[PDB]
């Protein structure tokens, strides 16, 4: 069980927890497999994860995007504020 | 075959192949310091580099382990014998960035500073052409 | 007799006595360093004798780690109370216990004699080659001392492990602390011996491991494979002491005893697999760096659990009991101080932050807050708790609020400014520096002289 | 009589570990598409061509490699002064006649 | 001309057109020692085939300089001139397959 | 015997000869000297002075003393 | 560029490369977490 | 009623042994070092006598304590060899393409593996007799013959090797790993020269210790053979 | 946890169970000298260590740490172009090690590197995309992320479209400014 208070595991799943020694072994094995899987399934996979046209845009992204789009803030935010180095001295 | 040794066409047509220049950078001694020089950090030959350019620094150590550190450029690479470590940098502003060896290297570990001056690309080209 | 005694409690006293003696030499070296660093210029070391400074910093580190704090927290308090905590008559291996302390003294004499007779040069306490292998005979003498010290450490570790076979009571948390340190020694020392032998081979047998086509980074792997387990071999006994003091003085049973024990076991396993956070700037592969950075940050979890379990021990304790005893103050001060040292450790654990902060005085302040403040105070607190049992007198420490306050204030004056100069930046293992770093260096130096003066008031 | 380890622990974890190592390596090669055909030779193309010429009889047998390059180092210049491939071949021919 | 022409032909070409960039075979590691040794071996093999005066081999030396520090090259270039450089021994005088 | 019950009985019963304490402090004092004496000796060996004068390795004003 | 007197420079100072800015911000990002860890624990050091 | 333990109150061997060690450092002659080694042997033997005389206490836990110490020591021997294997493999990327002659995979490995296996069989027979409260005189002399041949073969190999320690880290690691194994072989001679039949039989820690150590050394040679010869 | 020795303890079948643990716990024990005492001590240990809720948290941490550790070791051996266990390529000069060069590019482009590099704009204020473009093709072209890294990055707005100055600090606007002065190409 991941991020689980084991007091809860003991209460709600009494039969699965009856053998506490075996329960401890599963705890180790489950988290061992999780760590192993992360390396070879999240980090290792070659030539993957480079689809930057598919950046996830969550429901909160759109709420805030539409709010600014409705007003002029989105246009103003994206506008380039300065594209010159020196001001002109009068 | 000649083609197993790839060479750009310009050089095959007689263009001069570039040479390399080496110089030694030494600490300025206490008795040789000038009124405005920074003690423990000045050197007699600085390393000039162009700004707004991607530069590859290859760092190694000949005899013992030194460490080339330039805090302003965010570089701290160990100059270890047998390892030619690649460090990439992109300077954004002109100036002179001072650093010191960061690996105990013997008696004068505290007396081999690292001075890098970043100048405009037009200035760097003129400097390199003359020096 | 004096030298022939096998009594485990007498030998424990010998370890504390010798740690204080050797400690005088350690503190003196520290005063030399801070005096020199008071301003820019030469103050007490000539520019032609800069090799002496390199030797001072090297010996300071080696002596304080292997001849003072380790003999004090792993040899002194352990040999005196462990057989009592185990409700056993005496230590399992009486004759081995005697030779261990004699070995420590003999290796100390070799080191100090090498100062007097050999040319004085230094290569750091980490003895990095090729610098260590191109030096003079003083390096050879120091190697002999370390190997001899290693013999004493391993046999003492064997001695403590045998308590499991004879313990007649319950393995208390403190006993668990020593056993795990013993395991860490049994697994780490043999690797250290091998790499030290290779340093000798290149120094004395014309070997070529640390010359071109041989990787000098190899030494750093094997050294630090022992190096970092060493820092936990030095802290874990301190943790064991803190647990006893808080429970006893607050009259509160240890909370989460099994979590305390399992936290100590966890720290050991993790501490045995994170060594390369000392080698971040060499140029290791990206995946290696990420592994070591990830596992290094994990060590905070078990270490954090112990800290919070200590806090609840002090919470809720009876108000009528006087809380100004020096042992209690030191135990509480350890929690406050260790958190500072550990948090800064997590900061340096991020490798990108480490690029800026490697070989700077920020690292110094980090391990001083844990060792020079935390470990020292823990050893003092432990001895103070056992004052009646040990029976020493002729000191004014047991109830001395002035000593605790002055020590805490002045020790922080020394090392807090060393965090600042780490972003200035002032490299480590240097004596001369730019004039714009004098202020902070001066403040720390004023702190060092003051702390020494406070050490005289105890008598 | 009470057992602590697997009844066949030594063979189990020895052969078993070897099997897992071998199988995992094949899987790794497949995922990266590594060529699995063993070549025992050097890949210097010009050299392999000179060796074929020797096998074809275009270059005389036992001719040294430094007798064929367009740049010689000092030690190979020393050797070229005493090199006589024709004499070497005659000596080998004499040995064969004596043997048969 | 083709966009992927650099990768075609050899992996060597990539750094030959972009001398100051990472070589595909060594970009995974910060340590570039092995990169220097490959580049020097390639200069050594060029001269054996084309001579020292050929512009190709002169450029193969410039490429070697891009990754090899001068103090290493000077030493390795002396060994090469004597005839003791292990990266330049003619293949038929190598001992790598002898006694094991 | 009652005298042998306590380890280091003379010290614990506060009858020990003070010389034992003096030797312990002397031993610590000698240990400290191993850091100072070689400093003075090495300074003189390579410079001719036992200790430097602050900032005597740098340029000093005319009136500096 | 160069150290200056009596400067805290907490986390670094005067970056001149994008990587240098990254280093400063990484420290600044974690610094409030460190303060939280310290304050939250120290507040409970009492009877 | 008696005390659970017969406490040892005083010991003077520790001072002597520690002084003997210092002589190795504080000396101006290598002959002094040779004779100092004899002093060490003598005093280590006295400590062993103290262990044998502790049998008079009739303490059940003494066997267990000593046995577990040996376990720890064996562990330290295994971890020292690991450090040499580590040193060897760290520079693996610079092996097999240098102009040196590495060792054959036919002659040395086979005769050595066959030899060391016979050594194990002898020790195994000694254990079997130990179990059966029996003795066979010829066994120890077979060990002496095996050790003699091993010494004869290793000496010739080193003297007839055409590559030296300064030629490459490969050669240094080869010589050092082989020497480390030999030293452990010589330590086995040191232990086995005293083998005799003792009538207290299976309460004697010597017998179990010898069996474990010999097996360790032979197993260590299997690892070396795979790394270097094969 | 039963308090009477008469009441049996439930055990699963397998290699890590209550029965498996009982068989091996007292192998080296001098204190378990009879059935009654042996069972009492066995249940005492089981109650103390396996019925302790917080102890299971450490079991999770050791498994996770060890799993990562075993996998990083294995990955180096199996995929890292610079780790050699076979010798064929080590018996050849560097230019001829084609089979080992095949590991190079696949190993240079792990998934997490492609997934997390776009999030450099949460650590860099000026020109966070200074190194995005590379004409060679050994690595993918990089596109800056649209959101801040989840967690402790409160100093930057949750989404970069919210930030007013983000677009004006891009390497593209900076290049425009400097190219207008003739100062530099990039
Ligand atoms: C031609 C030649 C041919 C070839 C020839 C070859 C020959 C081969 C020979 C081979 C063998 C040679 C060696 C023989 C050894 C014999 C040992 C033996 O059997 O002795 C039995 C013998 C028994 O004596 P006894 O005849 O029954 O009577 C003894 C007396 O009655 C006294 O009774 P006691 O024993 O009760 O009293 C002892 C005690 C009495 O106590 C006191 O003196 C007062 C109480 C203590 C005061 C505070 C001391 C500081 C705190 C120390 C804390 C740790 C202590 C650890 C335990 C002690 C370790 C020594 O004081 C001491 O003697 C020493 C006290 C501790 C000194 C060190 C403390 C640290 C100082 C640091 C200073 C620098 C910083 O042992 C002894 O008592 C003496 C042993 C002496 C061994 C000395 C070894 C010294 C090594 C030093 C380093 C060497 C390298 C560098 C040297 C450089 C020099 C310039
Ligand atoms: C970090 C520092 C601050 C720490 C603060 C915090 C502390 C917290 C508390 C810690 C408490 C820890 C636990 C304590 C437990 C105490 C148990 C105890 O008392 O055990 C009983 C034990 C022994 O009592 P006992 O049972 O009556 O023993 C009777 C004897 O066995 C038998 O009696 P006997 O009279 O027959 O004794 C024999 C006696 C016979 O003695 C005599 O006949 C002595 C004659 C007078 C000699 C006086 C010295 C002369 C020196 C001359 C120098 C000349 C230099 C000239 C230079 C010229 C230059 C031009 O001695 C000998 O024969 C051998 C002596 C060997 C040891 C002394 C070595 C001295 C240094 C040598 C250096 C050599 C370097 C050579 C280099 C060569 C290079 C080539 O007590 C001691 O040994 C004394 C302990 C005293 C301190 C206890 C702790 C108190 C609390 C701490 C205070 C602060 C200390 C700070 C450190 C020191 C700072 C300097
Ligand atoms: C430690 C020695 C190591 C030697 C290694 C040598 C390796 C080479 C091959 C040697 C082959 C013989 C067997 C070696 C294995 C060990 C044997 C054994 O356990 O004996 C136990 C046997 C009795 O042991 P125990 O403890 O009393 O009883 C144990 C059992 O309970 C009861 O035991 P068991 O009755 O069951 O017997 C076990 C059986 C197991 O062995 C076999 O059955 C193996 C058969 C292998 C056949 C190979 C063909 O062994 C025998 O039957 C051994 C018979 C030995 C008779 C020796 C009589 C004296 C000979 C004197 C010769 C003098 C020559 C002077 C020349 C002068 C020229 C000018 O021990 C002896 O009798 C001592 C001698 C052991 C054998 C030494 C072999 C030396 C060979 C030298 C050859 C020189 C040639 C020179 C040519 C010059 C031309 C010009
Ligand atoms: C006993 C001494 C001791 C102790 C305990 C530690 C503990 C730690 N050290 Fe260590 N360290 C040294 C002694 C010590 N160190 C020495 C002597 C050196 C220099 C050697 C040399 O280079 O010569 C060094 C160097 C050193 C470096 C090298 C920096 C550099 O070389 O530039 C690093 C970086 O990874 C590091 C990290 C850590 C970490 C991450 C911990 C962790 O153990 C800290 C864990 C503790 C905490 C994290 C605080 C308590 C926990 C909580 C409050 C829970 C909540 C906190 C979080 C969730 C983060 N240490
Ligand atoms: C635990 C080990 C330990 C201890 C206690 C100390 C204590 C001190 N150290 Fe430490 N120091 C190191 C270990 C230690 N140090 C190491 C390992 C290095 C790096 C070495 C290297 O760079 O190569 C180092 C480096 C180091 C330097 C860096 C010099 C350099 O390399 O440039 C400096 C000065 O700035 C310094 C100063 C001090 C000071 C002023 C004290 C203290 O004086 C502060 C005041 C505290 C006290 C005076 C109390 C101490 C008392 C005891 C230790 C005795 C305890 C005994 C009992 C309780 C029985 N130390
Ligand atoms: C007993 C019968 C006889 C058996 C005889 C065996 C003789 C040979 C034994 C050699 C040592 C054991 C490994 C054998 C490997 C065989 C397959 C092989 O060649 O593998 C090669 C392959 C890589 O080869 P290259 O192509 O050169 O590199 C490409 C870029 N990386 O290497 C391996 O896989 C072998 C080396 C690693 C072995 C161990 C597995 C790796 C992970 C170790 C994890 C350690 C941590 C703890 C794990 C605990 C359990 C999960
Ligand atoms: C509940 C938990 C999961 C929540 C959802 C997570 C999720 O989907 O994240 C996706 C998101 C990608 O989304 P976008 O960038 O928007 O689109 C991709 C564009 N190319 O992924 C991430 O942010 C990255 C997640 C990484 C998880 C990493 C896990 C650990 C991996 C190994 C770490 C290192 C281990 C030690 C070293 C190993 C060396 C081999
Ligand atoms: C405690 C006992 C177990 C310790 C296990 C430690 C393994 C940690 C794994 C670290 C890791 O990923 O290894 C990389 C790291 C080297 O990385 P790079 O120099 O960047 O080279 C990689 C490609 N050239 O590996 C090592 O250094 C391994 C050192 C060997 C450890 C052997 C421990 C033996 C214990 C008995
Ligand atoms: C080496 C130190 C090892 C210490 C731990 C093991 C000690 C051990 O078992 O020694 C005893 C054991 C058997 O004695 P028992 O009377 O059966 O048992 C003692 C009382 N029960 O003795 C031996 O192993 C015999 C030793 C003989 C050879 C000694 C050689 C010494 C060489 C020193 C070289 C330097
Ligand atoms: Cu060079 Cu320090
Ligand atoms: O060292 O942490
Ligand atoms: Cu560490
Ligand atoms: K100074
Ligand atoms: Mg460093």
């Amino acid at each position: 069980s991941i991020f689980t208070p084991m007091d809860w595991m003991f209460y709600y799943f009494p039969n699965y927890s009856r053998d506490k020694v075996a329960l401890m072994a599963r705890q180790i094995k489950i988290h061992f497999a999780i760590g192993f899987a992360l390396v070879f399934l999240v980090y290792h996979p070659p030539y993957k994860g480079a689809d930057y046209g598919n950046f996830h845009k969550s429901p909160l992204y759109w709420y805030k995007y539409n709010q600014l789009e409705r007003s002029g803030q989105l246009q103003e935010n994206l506008r380039i504020k300065r594209d010159w180095f020196y001001d002109e001295d009068p | 075959s000649p083609e197993d040794y790839p060479t750009p066409q310009k050089y095959l047509e007689g263009a001069p192949i570039p040479s390399w220049y080496s110089f030694q950078s030494n600490l300025v001694g206490d008795m040789d310091l000038k009124p405005g020089m920074a003690r423990m950090l000045e050197v007699d030959k600085r390393l000039t580099v162009p700004t707004r350019t991607h530069i590859r620094f290859l760092i190694t150590g000949a005899d013992v382990i030194h460490s080339w550190s330039v805090p302003s450029l965010g570089i701290k690479c160990d100059a270890t014998p047998g390892r030619l470590v690649k460090i990439n940098t992109f300077i954004q502003r002109e100036g002179v960035f001072y650093g010191q060896c960061s690996e105990l290297c013997g008696t004068l570990h505290a007396f081999m500073p690292i001075v890098v001056e970043a100048v405009s690309p037009e200035a760097f080209a003129a400097h390199a052409k003359k020096w | 007799f004096y030298i022939l005694v096998n009594n485990n409690k007498r030998i424990g006293i010998y370890y504390i006595k010798l740690s204080i003696i050797i400690g005088i030499l350690g503190i003196v070296l520290s005063y030399i360093i801070r005096v020199e660093l008071y301003n820019s210029g030469n103050r007490i070391i000539k520019y032609d004798n800069v090799n002496y400074y390199n030797m001072v910093i090297t010996l300071h580190g080696l002596l304080m780690i292997f001849y003072i704090i380790m003999p004090g927290l792993y040899g002194g308090i352990p040999l005196y109370i462990l057989p009592i905590l185990s409700v056993i008559t005496d230590i399992v291996l009486p004759r081995i216990n005697n030779i261990s302390i004699i070995i420590v003294l003999i290796s100390y004499i070799v080191v100090i004699n090498s100062i007097v007779i050999e040319y004085n040069i230094g290569t750091g306490w980490t003895l990095y080659p090729p610098l260590s292998i191109i030096g003079t005979v003083i390096v050879n003498m120091i190697l002999y001392g370390l190997i001899i010290i290693g013999i004493s450490s391993i046999i003492s570790a064997i001695n403590f492990m045998n308590i499991l076979i004879v313990i007649d009571g319950i393995i208390y948390v403190y006993i668990w602390s020593i056993i795990i340190t013993s395991v860490l020694l049994i697994i780490s020392l043999p690797i250290l011996n091998g790499i030290l032998l290779m340093i000798l081979s290149d120094i004395y047998f014309n070997s070529i491991y640390f010359i071109l086509n041989g990787d000098v980074v190899l030494y750093q792997h094997l050294f630090w494979y022992f190096g970092h387990p060493e820092v936990y071999i030095l802290i874990l006994p301190a943790f064991g002491i803190i647990s006893i003091i808080l429970s006893v003085l607050n009259n509160k049973i240890i909370f989460g005893m099994k979590s305390m024990i399992l936290a100590i076991i966890m720290i050991s396993i993790l501490g045995s697999i994170v060594w390369a956070h000392h080698i971040y700037t060499v140029g290791l592969e990206l995946d290696t760096k990420i592994y070591f950075n990830n596992l290094t940050l994990i060590i905070s979890i078990p270490t954090g659990n112990k800290i919070y379990n200590w806090i609840i021990l002090y919470i809720g304790s009876y108000n009528i009991l006087y809380n100004g005893y020096q042992s209690l103050i030191f135990s509480i001060m350890f929690i406050i101080i260790f958190i500072i040292g550990g948090i800064t450790g997590i900061i340096i654990s991020i490798d990108i932050i480490d690029i800026g902060l490697h070989d700077t005085y920020y690292i110094v302040s980090h391990f001083h807050y844990i060792l020079s403040i935390g470990a020292v105070i823990s050893l003092l607190a432990g001895i103070l708790l056992l004052k009646d049992i040990i029976g020493y007198y002729n000191v004014i420490i047991k109830i001395n609020k002035y000593f605790g306050l002055l020590l805490f204030i002045n020790i922080n004056i020394i090392f807090t400014p060393q965090f600042i100069i780490g972003f200035n930046v002032m490299p480590r293992r240097i004596l001369e520096y730019s004039d714009n770093i004098i202020v902070w260096n001066l403040i720390s130096s004023i702190g060092s002289i003051s702390t020494i003066l406070i050490l005289l008031s105890i008598f | 009589g009470r057992r602590l380890l697997h009844g066949n622990y030594f063979t189990r974890y020895l052969f078993g570990s070897l099997a897992v190592i071998w199988i995992a390596e094949y899987a790794a090669a497949c995922q990266y598409g590594i060529p699995r055909h063993r070549n025992p030779n050097w890949m210097w193309s010009w050299w392999l061509e000179k060796q074929n010429q020797i096998k074809n009889g275009e270059i005389p047998a036992n001719t040294p490699g430094y007798a064929m390059v367009k740049w010689n180092n000092e030690a190979e210049q020393r050797w070229l002064k005493t090199l006589n491939v024709e004499a070497m071949n005659e000596e080998f021919a004499r040995r064969r006649e004596a043997y048969y | 001309e083709s966009a992927d022409a650099l990768f075609v032909g050899t992996l060597d070409r990539l750094t030959a057109e972009h001398p100051h960039t990472d070589d595909p075979r060594f970009a995974f590691q910060s340590n570039q020692w092995n990169n220097c040794e490959l580049r020097f071996t390639q200069f050594c093999r060029c001269t054996r085939e084309l001579g020292e005066d050929d512009p190709r081999c002169k450029y193969q030396y410039y490429r070697a300089q891009t990754v090899c520090h001068e103090f290493l090259l000077e030493d390795w270039m002396e060994h090469r001139h004597r005839g003791t450089c292990d990266l330049d021994i003619m293949p038929d005088r190598q001992v790598i397959h002898m006694r094991g | 015997n009652l005298e042998d019950h306590f380890d280091l009985a003379e010290y614990m019963m506060k009858m020990h000869n003070p010389m034992s304490e003096y030797l312990y402090w002397i031993a610590g004092f000698v240990s400290g000297l191993h850091g100072i004496l070689p400093l003075l000796h090495s300074n003189y060996y390579f410079s001719g002075m036992f200790l430097p004068r602050d900032n005597d390795n740098t340029q000093l004003c005319d009136d500096s003393w | 560029d160069i150290p200056w007197p009596a400067r805290t420079d907490w986390g670094g100072h005067d970056p001149a490369t994008p990587f240098a800015e990254l280093m400063i911000n990484t420290h600044s990002m974690f610094w409030p977490v460190a303060i939280f860890i310290y304050v939250s624990a120290i507040y409970m050091v009492k009877k | 009623f008696e005390l659970n333990i017969n406490i040892i109150n005083y010991n003077y061997l520790g001072i002597i042994i520690t002084v003997i060690i210092s002589i190795y450092i504080y000396n101006n002659s290598n002959i002094i070092s040779v004779y100092n080694s004899n002093l060490l042997l003598i005093n280590i033997n006295i400590w062993m006598k103290y262990n044998i005389l502790d049998m008079l206490n009739l303490n059940v836990l003494d066997y267990k304590i000593l046995l577990w110490i040996v376990v720890i020591i064996i562990s330290n021997e295994i971890l020292l060899f690991v450090s040499f294997y580590w040193i060897y493999y760290h520079n693996y990327i610079n092996y097999y393409h240098v102009n040196i002659l590495i060792l054959n995979s036919y002659n040395i490995v086979y005769n050595n593996i066959i030899l060391l296996t016979l050594l194990s069989t002898i020790v195994n027979i000694k254990f079997y007799n130990y179990i059966l409260s029996y003795y066979k005189y010829i066994l120890s002399y077979l060990i002496y013959y095996n050790n003699y041949m091993f010494n004869n073969k290793i000496i010739l190999e080193y003297k007839n090797n055409s590559n030296y320690t300064n030629d490459s880290v490969y050669m240094t690691s080869y010589f050092y790993i082989i020497l480390l194994h030999y030293i452990h072989i010589y330590d086995s001679i040191i232990l086995i020269v005293v083998y005799n039949y003792v009538n207290y039989k299976n309460i004697n820690n010597y017998y179990i210790n010898i069996n474990i150590y010999y097996h360790l050394i032979e197993v260590l040679y299997i690892v070396i053979s795979i790394l270097l010869y094969l | 946890p039963p308090t009477r020795l008469s009441t049996p303890l439930y055990s699963e079948g397998g290699a890590f169970t209550v029965n498996w643990w009982r068989n091996r716990y007292g192998l080296y024990s001098r204190r378990q000298t009879d059935p009654m005492l042996a069972e009492f001590l066995f249940r005492q240990q089981v109650k103390e260590w396996f019925y302790d809720v917080p102890s299971y948290n450490y079991a999770a941490l050791v498994g996770l740490a060890l799993g990562i550790l075993v996998a990083v070791i294995w990955r180096h051996f199996l995929f890292n172009p610079d780790v050699y266990v076979r010798r064929q390529e080590l018996r050849k000069m560097w230019p001829d090690r084609h089979r080992q060069f095949a590991y190079a590019v696949p190993y240079l482009n792990p998934q997490l590197k492609n997934l997390l590099l776009p999030y450099k704009n949460s650590f860099i204020d000026n020109e966070p995309d200074y190194a995005d473009y590379n004409p060679v093709g050994l690595r993918p072209q990089r596109v800056m992320a649209i959101r801040r890294i989840p967690g402790f990055f409160w100093a930057i707005p949750q989404y970069f479209f919210e930030d007013p100055l983000y677009t004006s600090c891009s390497t593209k606007n900076m290049q425009t400014i400097y190219k207008k002065l003739g100062y530099s190409e990039l």
